[PDB]
């Protein structure tokens, strides 16, 4: 019943069981039926909070494998544990990916959700990169690369400059450049351009998602400062 | 580290 | 695989916040039959202490709603609360019964039984936290007594700033106040465990001095608390 | 809501 499957949903998550949450929203998506966009948007909580949990376990553990430069035996078991923690974090990401190829991306009616989720497409591609190594890591990089581009388009051609999803965007695909295409000038002029594009129509912004589109500019900015560093 | 969309959220 | 490569391991998923991964490998551990190590002790107890906090921050949340929703909400609340229930008694069961068959006998010293005594005594009052019909005036006492034999092996085997029976007092005057509902014995207990370590803060060392004056400041904090 | 011990 999409609207129990969404109650438990929203219950899991005051409980912080983002598991469970990711759980009951996938089962939603499943159920074949375009996603409202609060149905979207607890979907897209749920998988970051998890995905996030393993991102962050990954580079922890990558940190100690590399600080323990043999030191072999520290080292095979931190690297034992990272590919554990690896494999946890992909079946996560193509969990979420195939959602998106077979459900979410097919039904998307609005501009605004294709925007949405081939950015969604753009980042699980992404924290696969992240962990890619050699001869799956190109055909990775293109993919979301190309999830980004579409997006990119589309949002350019469709959305107000300070649109929150288009921001965003702008904000990740900047991310995407600078930290997996290690390519930091073409990341700094996509991010200028997006935060300058917003200044120059701030009549755009609306009372609902003012907030939102506000923190991501400030967001931008400070990458920006961080990376002319 | 660079910082990428936060939850709304 | 060997005690000591399950102890670095416990020590990455630590590190790497992954607290099932923890405690199973302590649980692993301490069931091969050997007494645990002080450091060993401490991460079984890090691991489970983090595992069944997770479940006991969930219920206090869902619990609240369902005491809340008055329809069809009610339901789902309830469903999720006992469900998550479950998964804490099954985390307490588990504790509970290692130290039974493993920790508690494996005891040699005072201060072993103290802290283990004291677990029995933490993993019955989370039961009892959570516990509802003929279930829990057994619960109760199942904390109380392990929380009463832990304390008369302290106050008779150990110093008053020993971290280890300042934070017994500190839990079992948790107790008190908690479980069995008697606050005034709760200041009491608390109350005099604070101001007799505080008679004898030179005696403390450098292994154990943060962590007895921390539980010291805990002590006072609740007396401030439970005196409003 | 009362504290109890926190890890080391």
């Amino acid at each position: 019943d999409k609207n129990e499957l969404v109650q438990k949903a929203k219950l899991a998550e005051q409980a912080e069981r983002y598991d469970d949450m990711a759980a009951c929203m996938k089962s939603v998506t499943e159920q074949g039926a375009e996603l409202s966009n609060e149905e979207r948007n607890l979907l897209s909580v749920a998988y970051k909070n998890v995905v996030g949990a393993r991102r962050s376990s990954w580079r922890v553990v990558s940190s100690i494998e590399q600080k323990t430069e043999g030191a072999e035996k520290k080292q095979q078991m931190a690297r034992e544990y990272r590919e554990k923690i690896e494999t946890e974090l992909r079946d996560i990401c193509n969990d979420v990916l195939s959602l998106l190829e077979k459900f979410l991306i097919p039904n998307a009616s609005q501009a605004e959700s294709k925007v949405f989720y081939l950015k969604m497409k753009g980042d699980y591609y992404r924290y696969l990169a992240e962990v890619a190594a050699g001869d799956d890591k190109k055909g990775i990089v293109d993919q979301s690369q190309q999830a980004y581009q579409e997006a990119f388009e589309i949002s350019k051609k469709e959305m107000q400059p300070t649109h929150p999803i288009r921001l965003g965007l702008a904000l990740n695909f900047s991310v995407f450049y600078y930290e997996i295409l290690n390519s930091p000038e073409k990341a700094c002029s996509l991010a200028k351009t997006a935060f300058d594009e917003a200044i120059a129509e701030l009549d755009t912004l609306s009372e609902e998602s003012y907030k939102d589109s506000t923190l991501i500019m400030q967001l931008l900015r400070d990458n920006l400062t961080l990376w002319t560093s | 580290r660079s910082t990428s969309t936060p939850n709304v959220h």
